[PDB]
DNA sequence: CTCAAGTACTTACGCCTGGTCATT
RNA sequence: AAAGACCAGGC
DNA sequence: TGAAAGTACTTGAGCTTAGACA
């Protein structure tokens, strides 16, 4: 905390939805102590055994079998940082990986898949500690959240239907920070999905609710968007000191 | 001399010095008392070609290479005036020869500048190069000495590094090449550049032969050396080009005649020579003027002065 | 080019005459304000292989108080000054009986040259000036205030007035460019007059050491 | 600064040479060049050396003897 | 401009001057292999580095959902209306905010700059 | 607790450092053992020393763990069993039709001219270890063990993983060259995709791994003390639960 | 579509950001003005703002109209992601919404992206606040620890603990900083005609005297020639004072700090004595002159009859005496003030009493006071100041000045031009090119090394037309020439931007490498600019090579090294250490040329000036058409090595004033002068650190209390 | 120094006034005699203040000059700023 | 006998409140 | 109950 | 995981040159 470097202390764009932007201590620990957003979930970790077996079963090529002349055109495949091989059809591979994660057949929803298109790398992370938050999946310009899901969730009591079943339906999806890189989000469906003056049409995900970006203490602020950000931070700090 | 004397005395070897801006009086001692063992070791540069060649000269070492094989042998001959086995050693480095040659060049230069081209002008250069080769060649030192003197080559034994170990000295020579391949940087670059191009100059630089204009040079200030390496042939060829350009403009503009064009071209060449300093820039300006004349002819208007 | 070197020589000479005038040496007015054309006509235009070889650019001046001490300025033609040049210069000094002289060095000096300069303190004092340092007159800069060298009587009066010992005064290093401009040695005191926005004028005395 | 460049002791007697002293942690090494080398310079030896320094020499050195 | 590899030990070749025929040669320094030089150029250094970015632009970039796309600019090859556009996407690109367009639709992969 | 993501290749550039661009990869093996071994691959500013780089992007240099100073990247590649320059370039450069990348690799190949054998490359690396081995074979074995186990453990540790190690090292050098050419932006240190969080799980795991290793060390000490008599052994008195608790 | 022409000194991204920020700032200002113009007189935000109790106009603007653009590190919101600010935006979106501009106001409420950007801006502000800490506290402590013992002694000389003279009088005038106020000289910057019309006291009119002066005094003024002579002497002395002021105060700044407000006290005298301006006065102007002359003697800062004492007193009270004679002029008294005899006597007594009260009390600890008065604004100065021609400002600049940093972060040097270069932009560009360091690599399009065994072969097809003519004149054609060719391509835009021609490049090449290089180049007629370079060898033997391979350094790699040296060290134009030079017309009065016209007025001339990144003052001053007088540099150490120590005193004063008064805050000149003097008084540049505070010959207990403790006591 | 040739401001500085008043009040609080007549005054501070206003404080101020000399100024000799 | 080129070496940071903790 | 360490917090 | 600026130490380079005038 004694270090006068100000860059690490700043609020980075990557903190959207995962770390509370307002709630942070004031003092030598400003920006260095971060409180978690409401929807943020930390990856618990998983063995990348089924993913490797599926990838080998899904063609691809093991590094000992590459001809180095045929690796420039192909796209490298990374699992937990290890370079396991290359693939020549990124489209169907990524589509199948996402489909499997949505259906939770071989790949748990915690695992994340990243396709760096320009750099031709595909990275799959199963290690623990990754920060991730749920996001609705958008197909074309329509959500995968339909009226039946909400109707069943209103009936959540004595229905044995909960958030887990909603995840297993391929409707919501856990996306980490570096998978958020390749995603395109919308604020609300009823505003950004319907046709208007063309801004974007390739929306792949939609936020549950934009207020989920705030942390625990900052969520108690009524109308926090009408406040100066320093005042929101001050309230987030003082809320822990409120008596009750 | 002072540095080696001080370092040797600090290392134990009772050292000393012959010259140092001191005086016969301020060295007569150092020298004489060197014969009578009062001073064991004394260092000098060329001040020991005299002074009673004594008997018990145990060694002669060269911290820096000599000026030639003749010079090296005449230093090394101030030893061995007995049966004493006197292993005389030469210390060598690429940095040293580099320096020596650069100054042998500066000397040869000044000499030629205030003189003419003699056999000694290249004799010093090839003598130093012979010394470099001898310190760089592979073989018996006595054999190389005899070859330089043209005497019978002796197949000596236990008399040089070559005959002691047939691979250790070879290893040292190989490591010499492997020792170094190929605001502090400016002097390094200057030294490296000049040293490298001294190799391109090689031996017997000479080659000046400024031939005077033969009989009828049409050049104002023809006998001028303000531009180095601008021999008169280059000059009247450039004037020939200028007169060709003037004749082309005369054909393309229909002015009086070429009789005045001779003096006009002489004036143009003299002006270009005055505005120029070096041969390449002089040619650049000459053909720039020629191109301007051609452009004026292309446009159509007469080429006014 | 050569014209740039001629301009350099003219500027250096003009600054040297201004320096000599500021030291109390007798300098004619025309010498102070010499046009570039007048200088080129007097000394012969191009220095490179030309009439001004940086020798005959030497300036011989005498002090206003007495003409015996004189003062004399040197423009060595060598890019660097060695022992021989300083020795022949000192021989000329001794023959001419002059004691004070300057040296205008092109780039730098050998350290034997500096050792010889510091050798004779009482007999002849020699000050080394770089070619670049004399291309301008630092005393004319707006940041540099007016410096006046005080005689021993004025220094004694100043010390008696404020009951000050010498070491209690503010100091100015002998290597200071302004101190070198006036050729000041250790122990002298300079009177500095600078304007102020609170009093209008303020005088500071700096000891040279 | 002046005395560091004198590796030899003349003036006076004792014309023997002077070793370099290096500090390795808390240890002083009287690094002789060629005269035993790297002898551990014990503080007792340094105390003996300093005890014989005359008052005039140490005052010249800057430390008042009293 | 480029480098060529040895044909015997599969090492790197180096330019070597032929004193006799005055022809440029590439001779491996780890063996005795020598080959003739065709381009007759050794070292090329483009200070302005004005290398056309179209060669460094990959066709699959058109798959990006995060990239803006326009209907105004059609492709030159297939005349496809849909096209994805983006900026230099590179550092040390001097001063250039110009747009690079990639044609969408499969198997086209056309890249053009306006 | 925040931390850099392990096993990921990052490229950074320090202003006044000797390295113009530095690529690093903090590598840990499946969380199973050892905290982290970090390898740095960097390029040396702008300048030479009389016989080296004087042109466009200069020699690439690798920094191995437990090696006293830098080691050239091509020498490291040769120590992995790739003697010919074309194989090393193929591992480093994936498309030979790019001459800019090739020219950037050019100066690094010049330094590794002298070394052309895997054994001599290992000796070169072995002689630069924590303590130089007395004999050549000891140095070669130490360098081989370091490369096999303690250099990029996440790629592999057992035997024939040397080809995967070579591929990953080539990928690191390729990323460094891409950053030098400006084709990829330098990784920013505050990007939360590059950050991992050590929750109660990983933190207690890191604690318990070392604590249980110390418990085993104490058991071994008690056993060796108690077996010198050769009588017998009982485990229940050999285990101290106090250390873990 | 690339129609955006980059402004000089800025890249395309830089000028694009500048234009976008200009548009957004204009929009925010217009919306704020529109919102404020709609505020009713009953509105309480407007009430607080006009009252000045709390809030500002921008507060109302952000309340009602627009929050405004949000900035991080002085720039719009950066691309934390892959060329996008948030996942919700498309890549390469530089629009106001994507880069942080907030359209909504606090009353309307921010959108989630705008909310997050505002959060980032607030985080930056909070980081600045939590940083406004240890380093500025360190500045305070270091400054006072350097100044804690500086004191005004009983002879009013400011001395430290060793009794060394820091200042002869405190603040150079011996006045305390509490009682002084701002005043106008009123003699600086009027026209000569107006100056005489206001200050001459023309007695020839004989009618205006009857109206302003009493009828009895008019005959006395007119008849007696002594009165007229003394009044003319007074006017001559006032003209001399005007000349002295114009020497002291260039730029025509009449706002000065003086002990007693003469205008307010004259007005107080008017009100106390019921002075009626409509009636002629009984005050005799000669009595005014005598009263002023007598009063000037009783205002004593330096006590003594010595000529040195006389001069010190005159210098110390010079400015205030000039102002006193200006305001108490006979014509002013008779025309504007109409003071009577009793009012004038009371005014003189009050002036004397107030000036005597303003004198600094001996024993006042002015060192600690000055240090704390200089470091206190540092707690209000921008720590991470951002605000091209970037210059370090605020706390980092204060640290650079205080610590006497050898290398400033932004060392710059302003240049003023003497002749037509100041007015004409072409000569200004010429000087800029002659001052900006330009190597070969800054003007080369590309460089290639070819192999040309025969020069007439010309493996490059385009060159065959023009290489043959240089290769046909005697010699210089074949033999004794390296077959290796270094062909260099020159960028025309860079070639002509610096007004550089190929002949000068060739001259520099020849000077750098000698005649042993063959330099051939095209003409300006050619569409592309090329330059062919070869190596010349004089070795005519060329047999057996004499084993030159020892250090031959073959022509290929030799040409590569030569090309590197050319591209990195050719220094074609300008002087090294000067990265780039900015040129602009200053609209600020401090950087403009101010002259005294024929009418005596102050006119500010608009002339081109040059500002450089990187500093080399000695060579810049030596360059032609560069003003040797007004050209300064912000870095301090180089001024010490170039212009002396008093120049450092003045320049450090100016730099400290600039870093302090940039925010608009004002600090009394006495504290700045005291700090600058205590730094530049031992003869060298004494930095305010443990390296320089302990370098003084003070007591070891003084040093041990500051940052060194045990080591200092060990040494002592 | 002597009574003649005294160089110092005749005005009493704020520091001199403060210390003189404090020392006098301490003396009066130690039952020192009071020069001026007091009217029902029990606090030594205001008594000393009224003594100072009456020029009756029996204290001379020893002003040390930086050169080591000194000047003796009686309180009544100094003129109070207030 | 330098001096520039390196390597160690040293810095610090306003006051106030409280809690826990392992060792003594 | 002294002297340390760490943490959290106020201005 | 980043991270800073000035200063006190060592060390190790690095250089044409010989005769006969006071
Ligand atoms: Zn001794
Ligand atoms: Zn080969
Ligand atoms: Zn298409």
């Amino acid at each position: 905390r004694d270090g006068k470097l100000a860059k690490p202390r700043q609020l980075h764009n990557t903190l959207w939805g995962m770390v509370c932007p307002a709630e942070t201590p004031e003092g030598h620990a400003v920006g260095l102590v971060k409180n978690l957003a409401l929807m943020a979930y930390i990856s618990v970790g998983s063995q990348p055994s089924p993913i490797l077996e599926f990838l080998e079963e899904w063609s691809m090529e093991n590094l000992e079998e590459i001809s180095p002349a045929a690796i420039a055109d192909a796209t490298k495949i990374f699992v937990n940082g290890c370079w396991v091989g290359i693939h020549k059809d990124p489209e169907q591979l990524m589509n199948t990986l996402r489909k499997l994660r949505r259906q939770m057949d071989i790949i748990v929803s915690e695992v994340s898949m990243i396709r760096d298109i320009r750099e031709r790398e595909i990275r799959i992370y199963t290690d623990a500690g990754r920060i991730c938050r749920p996001l609705l999946i958008v197909e074309k310009q329509k959500l995968l959240l339909k009226k039946r899901h909400i109707d069943q969730l209103k009936e959540r009591e004595y229905n044995n239907y909960s958030w887990q079943d909603l995840v297993a339906s391929g409707v919501v999806e856990y996306i980490d920070t570096l998978e958020e890189e390749t995603v395109m989000l919308a604020m609300t469906p009823d505003d950004l999905q319907e046709k208007e003056v063309a801004y974007c049409s390739t929306y792949t995900h939609c936020e549950i609710h934009p207020s989920m970006i705030l942390g625990v203490c900052a969520s108690i602020i009524p109308f926090p968007d009408h406040n100066q950000s320093p005042r929101n931070t001050y309230q987030s700090a003082m809320g822990k000191q409120a008596m009750g | 001399c002072e540095q080696l004397a001080i370092e040797l005395s600090c290392r134990g070897v009772n050292a000393k010095a012959y010259h140092a801006g001191l005086k016969a009086s301020e060295r007569t001692l150092v020298q004489n008392d060197w014969m009578e063992e009062k001073v064991p070791v004394i260092v000098a540069t060329i001040s020991f070609g005299m002074g009673v060649d004594k008997a018990n000269v145990r060694f002669v070492a060269h911290w820096n290479i000599a000026k030639s094989m003749a010079g090296y042998y005449q230093e090394s001959g101030r030893a061995g005036r007995d049966g004493k086995p006197s292993w005389c050693r030469l210390y060598y480095s690429r940095n040293d020869r580099d320096q020596v040659s650069f100054l042998i060049r500066k000397e040869v230069a000044k000499l030629q500048e205030k003189r003419g081209n003699k056999a000694s002008d290249k004799a010093t250069i090839m003598a130093f190069d012979a010394l470099v080769t001898f310190c760089e060649e592979l073989g018996c030192r006595h054999a190389a000495i005899a070859k330089y003197f043209g005497d019978a080559l002796p197949a000596c034994a236990k008399g040089c590094d070559h005959c002691q170990n047939p691979t250790a000295v070879r290893r040292r020579l190989e490591a010499l090449e492997r020792s170094s391949s190929w605001e502090a940087h400016k002097r390094e670059w200057n030294l490296f550049y000049q040293k490298q191009m001294q190799l391109r100059k090689g031996k017997d630089p000479k080659i000046e032969e400024f031939v005077p204009p033969d009989e009828n040079c049409p050049l104002k200030e023809a006998s001028s050396r303000r531009i180095p390496r601008l021999t008169v042939k280059a000059r009247e060829h450039c004037l020939r080009l200028l007169e060709e350009a003037l004749s082309s403009n005369r054909q393309s503009t229909r002015t009086a005649d070429e009789a005045d064009l001779r003096a006009k071209a002489v004036e143009l060449e003299h002006e270009t020579f005055r505005n120029a300093k070096v041969a390449n820039l002089y040619k650049a300006s000459v053909l720039k003027k020629v191109a301007d004349i051609h452009r004026a002819s292309k446009d159509g208007q007469p080429y006014d002065m | 080019d050569d014209e740039e070197e001629t301009y350099r020589l003219w500027k250096i000479r003009k600054t040297i005459m201004q320096l000599c005038h500021d030291r109390g040496y007798l300098v004619t007015q025309d010498e102070l304000d010499q046009t570039l054309e007048e200088f080129k006509a007097q000394f012969g235009d191009k220095p490179s292989e030309g009439r001004p070889r940086r020798t005959d650019l030497t300036v011989l001046v005498a002090h206003n108080d007495d003409p015996t001490d004189q003062m004399f300025v040197f423009f060595p033609e060598e890019p660097k000054v060695g022992i021989k040049t300083i020795k022949v210069y000192c021989q000329r000094m001794q023959e001419e009986n002059i004691t004070r002289a300057l040296i205008v060095v092109q780039q730098g000096m050998t350290p034997s040259a500096k050792q010889s300069l510091v050798d004779m303190a009482p007999k002849y004092i020699l000050e080394q000036f770089l070619q670049q340092e004399l291309l301008i007159n630092i005393t004319e800069h707006e940041l540099v205030p007016e410096h006046v060298v005080m005689t021993k009587e004025e220094v004694t009066e100043l010390l008696a007035r404020y009951k000050l010992r010498e070491n209690q005064l503010p100091r100015i290093q002998a290597g200071d460019p302004v101190a070198r401009y006036f050729g000041i040695k250790r122990g002298q005191v300079v009177k500095i007059i600078r304007p102020s926005e609170t009093a209008g004028r303020y005088i500071t005395y700096r000891l040279v050491q | 600064d002046l005395c560091k460049g004198k590796n030899i002791c003349e003036h006076g007697g004792c014309g023997r040479y002077q070793p370099r002293i290096r500090r390795s942690g808390l240890e002083l090494y009287a690094e002789w060049k060629h005269v035993e080398k790297k002898i551990l310079l014990s503080p007792e030896r340094v105390h003996e050396i300093f005890k014989r320094i005359s008052d005039e020499e140490c005052f010249v050195l800057g430390m008042e003897p009293r | 401009v480029g480098i060529r590899f040895c044909q015997e030990c599969n090492n790197m070749l180096y330019p070597k001057e032929d004193k006799e025929n005055r022809i440029l040669l590439y001779a491996c320094r780890n063996c005795d292999y020598q080959q003739e030089a065709d381009n007759s150029c050794i070292y090329v250094n483009k200070i302005t580095h004005e290398v056309d970015e179209l060669t460094q632009i990959i066709a699959d970039v058109s798959q990006d959902p995060t990239l803006p796309r326009t209907e105004d600019h059609p492709c030159q090859k297939c005349g496809h209306k849909e096209a994805v556009f983006f900026q230099s996407h590179s550092a040390r690109a001097e001063d250039a905010m110009r747009l690079y367009y990639v044609c969408t639709a499969p198997h086209c992969g056309h890249r053009w700059t306006e | 607790q925040e931390k850099m993501a392990t096993n990921t290749v990052y490229v950074f550039a320090k202003k006044d450092s000797k390295y113009a661009y530095t690529g690093e990869c903090r590598s840990c093996l499946e969380n199973s053992s050892r905290p982290t071994s970090t390898i740095w691959v960097s390029m040396l500013a702008r300048g030479g020393q009389g016989a080296k780089k004087s042109a466009i992007g200069q020699r690439i240099v690798a920094t191995l763990p437990y090696i006293k100073q830098e080691v050239p990247i091509i020498i490291v590649f040769r120590a992995l069993g790739f003697v010919s320059d074309r194989d090393i370039l193929e591992h480093i450069i994936y498309d030979f039709e790019d001459p800019e990348m090739m020219e950037m690799v050019k100066p690094s190949l010049d330094e590794a001219f002298v070394i052309q054998e895997q054994n001599v490359a290992l000796n070169f690396i072995g002689s630069r270890g924590a303590k130089p081995g007395v004999t050549k074979e000891k140095r070669i074995k130490y360098a081989k063990e370091v490369l096999q186990k303690e250099m990029l453990p996440h790629v592999g540790v057992s035997d024939f993983c040397e080809t995967k190690k070579a591929y990953f090292l080539g990928y690191m050098v390729h990323r460094l060259l891409l950053a030098a050419l400006g084709r990829r932006e330098l990784d920013d240190r505050d990007h939360y995709g590059n950050k991992r969080l050590d929750l109660a799980g990983p933190l207690l795991a890191f604690l318990f791994r070392g604590m249980f290793k110390n418990l085993l060390k104490e058991v071994r000490i008690y056993a060796q003390k108690f077996i010198d008599r050769g009588k017998d052994f009982n485990l229940e008195l050999a285990i101290k639960t106090r250390i873990i608790s | 579509n690339n129609e955006l022409e980059p402004t000089p000194g800025n890249t395309l991204r830089q000028t694009f950001e500048n234009q976008v920020n200009r548009i957004l700032n204009d929009a925010r200002d217009k919306t704020g003005s529109s919102a404020q113009k709609s505020l009713s007189e009953y509105n309480n935000f407007k009430s607080m703002v006009v009252s000045g109790a709390k809030g500002s106009k921008i507060n109302i603007s952000q309340v009602i109209a627009v929050v405004g653009q949000q900035n991080v590190e002085g720039k719009r919101i950066p691309f934390g992601f892959k060329h996008r600010t948030l996942p919700h935006f498309i890549k390469d979106d530089y629009g106001p919404e994507s880069r942080g501009f907030v359209e909504n106001s606090y009353l309307a409420g921010l959108t989630p992206t705008e909310f997050f950007f505002h959060a980032m801006g607030g985080r930056e502000g909070l980081i600045d606040t939590a940083v406004k800490t240890a380093e500025t506290g360190y500045i305070q402590r270091r400054l006072i620890k350097s100044m804690e013992s500086v004191m005004v002694k009983y002879d009013a000389t400011v001395r430290n603990s060793i009794n060394q003279v820091v200042q002869l009088r405190y603040g150079e005038d011996g006045l305390a900083g509490e009682s002084v106020e701002f005043q106008n000289l009123a003699t600086l910057k009027p026209s000569n005609k107006a100056f005489e019309k206001k200050f001459r006291f023309d007695y020839t009119n004989e009618r205006a005297l009857r109206r302003t002066l009493q009828e009895d005094l008019v005959k006395d003024v007119l008849s007696n020639a002594h009165i007229q002579n003394e009044l003319e002497r007074e006017f001559e002395r006032m003209r001399e004072d005007r000349e002295v002021l114009r020497v002291i105060f260039p730029t025509g700044d009449s706002k000065v700090v003086l002990p007693c407000n003469l205008l307010r006290m004259i007005w107080n005298a008017q009100k106390i004595f019921h002075i009626n301006p409509r009636l002629p006065s009984d005050l005799h102007p000669i009595k005014v002159v005598e009263g002023v002359k007598e009063l000037s003697k009783k205002l004593v800062i330096v006590n003594g009859d010595d000529p040195l004492s006389r001069q010190a007193q005159e210098n110390a009270t010079l400015l205030f005496n000039i102002h006193l004679r200006s305001t108490l002029c006979s014509r002013r008294m008779a025309e504007e003030f109409r003071l009577s005899g009793e009012a004038f006597d009371w005014l003189l007594g009050e002036i004397e009493s107030k000036f005597n009260q303003a004198i600094a009390h001996p024993g006042e600890m002015v060192g600690a006071l000055a240090a704390q008065s200089l470091g206190e604004p540092a707690t209000q100065m921008t720590l991470n100041t951002f605000h091209a021609k970037n210059v370090t400002l605020g706390v980092p600049r204060l640290k650079e000045l205080i610590n006497i940093s050898k290398k400033p972060k932004t060392p710059s040097l302003t240049v003023f031009l003497l002749g037509q270069s100041a007015r004409d932009a072409e000569r200004a560009k010429d000087i800029l090119c002659r001052l900006e360091h330009t190597t070969l690599r800054k003007v080369t399009a590309n460089t290639a090394i070819y192999y040309d065994p025969n020069p007439q072969s010309t493996v490059v097809a385009e060159d065959q037309e023009w290489v043959n003519v240089y290769y046909e004149m005697p010699d210089f054609d074949v033999a004794r020439i390296s077959p290796w060719l270094l062909r260099v391509e020159l960028d025309r835009k860079h070639m002509t931007d610096r007004k550089l021609t190929m002949e000068q490049i060739a001259e520099k090449i020849n000077a750098g490498f000698g005649d042993d290089l063959n330099c051939i180049f095209n003409d300006d007629n050619a569409e592309k600019l090329v330059l062919r370079i070869r190596i010349m060898n004089s070795d005519e033997n060329k047999m057996q090579e004499e084993e030159e391979v020892v250090d031959k350094m073959d022509d290929d790699v030799f040409l590569r090294c030569i090309e590197s040296n050319m591209l990195t060290d050719m220094t074609l134009q300008g002087i090294e250490q000067i990265s780039k030079v900015y040129m602009h017309l200053p609209q600020t009065d401090n950087k403009k040329k101010i002259i005294i016209t024929e009418d005596g007025e102050f006119k500010a001339l608009q002339e081109w000036i040059l500002e450089t990144d990187g500093v080399s003052l000695m060579r810049v001053l030596s360059e032609k058409d560069v003003d040797p007088v007004r050209t300064t540099s912000n870095d301090i150490v180089e001024i010490f090595t170039v212009l002396g120590i008093e120049a450092v005193r003045k320049a450090l004063e100016r730099e400290l004033y600039h870093v302090i008064s940039f925010d608009g805050s004002y600090v009394n000149y006495r504290h700045l002068a005291l700090l600058c003097d205590t730094m530049t008084c031992r003869g060298h540049l004494m930095a305010i650190t443990r390296h320089g505070v302990n370098r003084q010959d003070t007591g070891p207990l003084m040093k041990c209390s500051f940052e060194e403790t045990v080591d200092v006591l060990m040494e002592a | 120094q002597a009574n003649q040739k005294r160089i110092t401001t005749p005005y009493m500085t704020k520091y001199e006034r403060a210390r003189v008043l404090g020392t006098r009040a301490l003396q009066i609080a130690m039952c020192a005699p009071v020069m001026v007549e007091l009217e029902g005054e029990t606090d030594p501070l205001l008594i000393a203040m009224k003594e100072l206003k009456a020029r009756k404080i029996p204290i001379i101020i020893r002003r040390y000059l930086p050169d080591g000399s000194y000047e003796d100024w009686g309180v009544d000799e100094l003129i109070i700023t207030d």
